[PDB]
């Protein structure tokens, strides 16, 4: 909130193009997906390689975040450079819920997607 | 009991001819079939709907227009009651009747006709997405329809100038095959919906829904069966009681419709079983006449009812017995200078011009009691000074003329604008209780001269009034006052209770205060013993001492030569005799054209000020009297005018015709001497007080001095109420309190002439000393130009 | 207490399942929905918390923490089954997209836009005089689709 308050941009993408809804849609946390969707998010955001903030979620199994990045919009049938849509990563690592849920919105028809981390400590 | 055929019928538009018809959309003789594009009939189905659909189906049943039994046999006749039924009921506006029945007389298209037409698109009527069931069965009946079956024909359409969507079902009293539309059996039932675009409103659900209810046999049975709208209510209620809804749920589509079956088959078990400155010379008096002389044809036929008649009746003698009480009064002050003929011949011959050319037609013109003081007054000052009075009037009238003229031409009557709810509240009530005061004092006066004693001498003489007491005068004039009270409430009453028909009831309520005085004079005339003080109008039209002056006061002397500067100095008395009229017909404007009093025809401030001034100057050089727009009269005027809705002003019967009438009848009063001298003043008491306790009706001064009695629990929902709090009300109005009571002490002193002054130093009250005790929000709910909420 | 005046009704799913605690996730929590009537009252009115952190209380018996208090109080009205009322009250709290939504609802605005969407993707069944169990599966493309459009925005 003091973040945004301030000016700074929502959406920021890093070396790779991770915005701050795909690590938060990666890491599980909705509050902040739906604190960065009420302030103007990209859902249907891509990184250099094609993956949304929904490849993330349903690729770490966040069958919440699925939910609420679809009916904000996320579009399912995209695919990313790898060749993989949404509900395949989820039928890949066989995560059910996120899968039962993308199975439907999704219509007919081994990399993992991991946004840059700081492992600086003192 | 027969089975059904239905049919879904849209209206829309081809893309060949652009032309409106009604299309083939959906049939039901089994399960639903959906027409989709290309003209191919979808898979059968069961008839699912939607919970909006059957939401808003149920909310326009309940309001729906239901025929039942009509006898026709061609659509233009259901189409022609159906639309008629429609306006008996409200449900559309007569103008859109016809738009309608040119919709509901297109040509119905169906489904062989669609491949010939180049294509068929959704339209919305003027008045001058696909569907899911396409979308999930569409994209890829003589036989089935059995021998003793009737259809159901469901007309669904889109009709922007509708206010609310309209549900019209008419059931035949024997099958129709009606040549219009063409069905494999003969029409019974006809469902019509139609209405604008609406929050939650598909009319295609909302036809699909209707369609299923019909198919369903229950239903079929009831509304063949049903004699009222509430039967059709009851069997949609036990319809929607059956009805089932399955939630958005991610279970396996198969087992979750599956799993329906046992709950279905228990849920059916039973079922089966004017005020701005304009900066031109004389603006304001020229946009008056732009107003209202538009309204000029509408102020003559607007009077052709007998609410004005009966308003003519009650003021003919509400301006009559003032004018010959007054003029009595005039003559034993000036030694018949000025007199009752005098004053009758004024307020007939202003009155006349009034309603024919004022603004506001409305005002009643005749002679107060202010007016009635100045005259005293400057009588003594033309007494004492041994000057003629008449003449002197003469010269006050002269500058009465030149006063008006420079005010007009200025628009001075702008000044109005300042005068609030506050002095006009504290002015109305003030001189409904002078009225009131009055009119008992009169009944005080009659028991002071016959009073009650155990002997009286029975030989008195009577000419020309009764030269000692008489036994039962006083007793029966109080009796006759209270009865003609009793009666003219009663009537009130009984024009806004539930008796008698309606039309009746109001016509009797008109005439409520003529039928009073009408009963009460029979009463009194049946008793030839007793008597009772009557009317008196003068023999002819003919002045009163026909040895003081004639019809025409010469301006510089009848007897002696008037001196020439009584003639510069009468212009503090015509100064004085304009702010009276001035204040006194200003504020009687603002009193009766309130926005909440519902005269939307206009008022002229500029016009009528002009008219009432100029006149009584005019009237000054025949030895008449000058006049003002009184206000207990003026009030009781648009009163007696004003039409009630069904509590709540609906209009106002504004026409010219009545004060016209009341100015004629006034003048000819004096032909009528054989009707007035069997009218008791006794009878005329009761219609008095009746005017002076109707007259408080609208004020908020009023209204809030009985809430000084009241808890505050029960005080009403306004907003002076509801925003300030009860103490500072009551100050607010024990602050006007005080105003009445200082304006009441001014009137009982020799400087009763001084009363408008006083009245606006209220003016400097509200804007200037009321805000330091007042916050603005409390002033703006409490001074309220129109009563808003802030 | 007091016998209801409005005339008793058996429950239909007591009617038609009854008559004859380990599939709990852990980290879940609980859902009260609580009905009454009360003649006393004026109208039916509806109470809707949610806790700012879970707590453990009397009222559920089991180790399942409250988030959500549902309260449906009102007096008996024609059409008003209050045992139906806490039903649909439970049944949409039991809903995804509902949930979801209720866990970040900041307002009732957002609260009642859920529920519309729940009643735009609800299929009403009307009654018919057949059940053939076949045409009924007529319907199973329509609940797909109200379900692609609940899950969808």
């Amino acid at each position: 909130d003091v973040l945004i308050k301030h000016g700074v941009m929502v959406d920021a993408t890093t070396r790779m193009g991770y915005t701050p809804l795909h690590v938060a849609s990666h890491y599980g946390n909705i509050k902040l997906v739906k604190f960065l969707l009420q302030h103007q998010a990209d859902v249907n955001a891509k990184t250099k390689l094609g993956y949304s903030p929904l490849h993330q979620a349903a690729q770490q199994g966040h069958t919440d975040i699925v939910t609420l990045l679809l009916k904000n919009g996320a579009s399912p049938n995209e695919v990313s450079s790898d060749g993989t849509t949404p509900l395949a990563i989820a039928k890949r690592l066989g995560y059910i819920s996120v899968t039962d849920v993308l199975k439907v919105v999704t219509d007919e028809t081994h990399r993992m997607s991991f946004p840059e981390t700081v492992d600086e400590i003192l | 009991t027969h089975k059904v055929y239905v049919e879904l019928q849209e209206l829309v538009m081809d893309e060949k001819n652009q032309e409106l018809r009604w299309m083939e959309a959906a049939r039901w003789v089994q399960l639903e079939e959906n027409l989709g594009e290309n003209g191919a009939w979808g898979r059968p189905h069961l008839s699912h709907l939607t919970f909006w659909s059957l939401l808003e189906l149920r909310r326009v049943f309940t309001k729906g227009t239901v025929l039942l039994d009509l006898q026709e046999t061609s659509l233009a006749g259901v189409a022609n009651q159906l639309l008629d039924r429609f306006i008996f009921e409200d449900q559309i506006r007569p103008q859109d009747r016809e738009e309608l029945l040119r919709a509901l007389l297109l040509k119905h298209s169906h489904a062989g006709e669609l491949e010939a037409l180049g294509g068929v698109k959704p339209a919305v009527l003027t008045r001058s997405h696909s569907s899911l069931e396409t979308q999930l069965f569409c994209e890829q009946i003589l036989e089935k329809i059995p021998p003793d079956s009737e259809a159901t024909l469901v007309l669904v359409g889109r009709a922007d100038f509708l206010e609310q969507p309209v549900l019209g079902f008419v059931r035949l009293q024997e099958a129709a095959e009606l040549e219009a539309v063409e069905l494999p059996v003969p029409i019974r039932f006809l469902f019509v919906l139609l209405g604008p675009e609406a929050p939650h409103i598909d009319y295609t659900q909302l036809g699909r829904a209707a369609a299923t209810l019909m198919s369903e046999r229950v239903f079929r049975i009831d509304a063949y069966m049903a004699q009222s709208r509430g039967e059709l209510l009851h069997s949609l209620e036990g319809f929607l009681d059956c009805s089932l809804v399955l939630p958005p749920t991610d279970a396996p589509s198969e087992q979750a419709l599956l799993s329906l079956v046992p709950v279905q088959r228990e849920l059916l078990r039973r079922r089966y079983q004017p005020l701005q400155q304009t900066g031109q010379l004389f603006g304001g008096l020229v946009r008056d006449i732009r107003r209202r002389y538009p309204y000029y044809l509408s102020d003559i036929t607007d009077a052709f009812s007998p609410q004005v008649l009966a308003a003519v009746i009650f003021i003919y003698f509400a301006a009559l017995s003032p004018a010959i009480t007054f003029g009595g009064l005039l003559g034993e002050k000036t030694r018949n200078q000025m007199g009752v003929s005098e004053l009758l011949i004024s307020t007939a011959v202003q009155g006349i011009l009034f309603a024919l050319l004022g603004a506001q037609p409305l005002l009643v013109v005749g002679f107060s009691g202010p007016l009635l003081v100045f005259e005293e007054a400057f009588f003594s000052f033309c007494e004492t000074n041994g000057l003629e009075y008449i003449v002197g009037r003469v010269w006050i009238g002269f500058w009465l003329i030149l006063l008006v003229v420079l005010v007009v031409a200025f628009e001075g009557s702008f000044l109005v604008r300042f005068i609030s709810r506050y002095t006009q509240e504290i002015f109305s009530f003030l001189i409904s209780l002078i009225f009131i005061y009055e009119t008992f004092s009169k009944l005080i006066k009659i028991f002071q001269d016959h009073p009650l004693q155990k002997t009286y001498n029975y030989n008195v003489l009577m000419v020309p009034k009764p030269q000692g007491p008489l036994p039962n005068t006083a007793l029966l004039s109080l009796v006759l006052m209270a009865g003609t009270f009793f009666f003219a409430m009663m009537l009130r009453k009984f024009k806004n209770s539930s008796y008698f028909p309606g039309k009746l009831r109001r016509v009797i309520g008109d005439f409520g205060v003529p039928i009073s005085i009408l009963i009460m004079v029979l009463v009194d005339f049946f008793i030839q013993d007793t008597y009772t003080q009557k009317l008196s109008v003068p023999d002819g039209f003919k002045v009163s001492n026909s040895s003081a002056r004639g019809w025409v006061i010469h301006p510089l002397g009848l007897r002696s030569e008037f001196p020439i500067w009584m003639m510069f100095a009468s212009a503090l008395p015509a100064l004085l005799v304009f702010i009276l009229i001035f204040l006194e017909s200003q504020i009687t404007t603002l009193i009766v054209s309130k926005p909440e009093r519902k005269m939307v025809k206009g008022s002229g401030f500029h016009l009528d000020l002009l008219l009432v001034v100029g006149m009584g100057g005019v009237a000054a050089l025949f030895g008449m009297p000058w006049l003002s727009a009184t206000t207990v009269r003026s009030v009781t005027h648009a009163n007696a005018l004003t039409v009630m809705g069904k509590a709540q002003i609906q209009e106002v019967k504004e026409q010219r015709i009545s004060g016209l009438l009341v100015a004629v009848l006034v003048g000819l009063s004096i032909l009528m001497e054989p009707i007035l001298s069997r009218i008791p003043l006794a009878v005329l008491f009761g219609i008095f007080l009746y005017m002076g306790v109707t007259s408080l009706s609208g004020i908020q001064l009023f209204d809030r001095i009985l809430l000084l009695f009241k808890p505050p629990k029960y005080h009403p929902d306004v907003p002076y109420v509801k925003r300030v709090k009860t103490w500072r009300m009551h100050l607010f109005t024990g602050i006007q309190i005080i105003c009445l009571a200082v304006l009441w002490v001014v009137k009982s002193t020799p400087a009763s002439l001084a009363l408008p002054f006083v009245l606006i130093l209220t003016v400097p009250l509200r804007r200037v000393l009321l805000p330091l005790i007042f916050r603005n929000v409390e002033l703006q709910c409490l001074d309220a130009d129109d009563a808003k909420a802030t | 207490p007091s016998q209801p005046l409005l005339p008793q009704h058996s429950s239909l799913e007591t009617q038609l399942f009854c008559e004859q605690l380990e599939k709990i996730p852990p980290d879940s929590e609980a859902t009260l929905v609580l009905v009454g009537r009360a003649d006393f009252l004026e109208q039916p009115v509806l109470g809707f918390v949610r806790l700012q952190e879970a707590a453990e209380l009397e009222a559920v018996e089991l180790p399942v923490p409250i988030r959500f208090l549902f309260v449906l109080l009102g007096p008996e009205a024609p059409h008003i089954d209050y045992t139906q009322l806490g039903r649909a009250a439970a049944t949409l709290m039991s809903e995804r997209v509902f949930r979801i939504d209720a866990y970040m609802a900041q307002s009732r605005g957002e609260l009642l836009h859920s529920l519309e969407g729940f009643l735009d993707c609800s299929l009403v069944l009307p009654p018919t005089d057949a059940p053939s169990e076949q045409a009924l599966l007529s319907l199973v493309p329509v609940q797909r689709e109200l379900l692609r459009r609940r899950y969808q925005s």
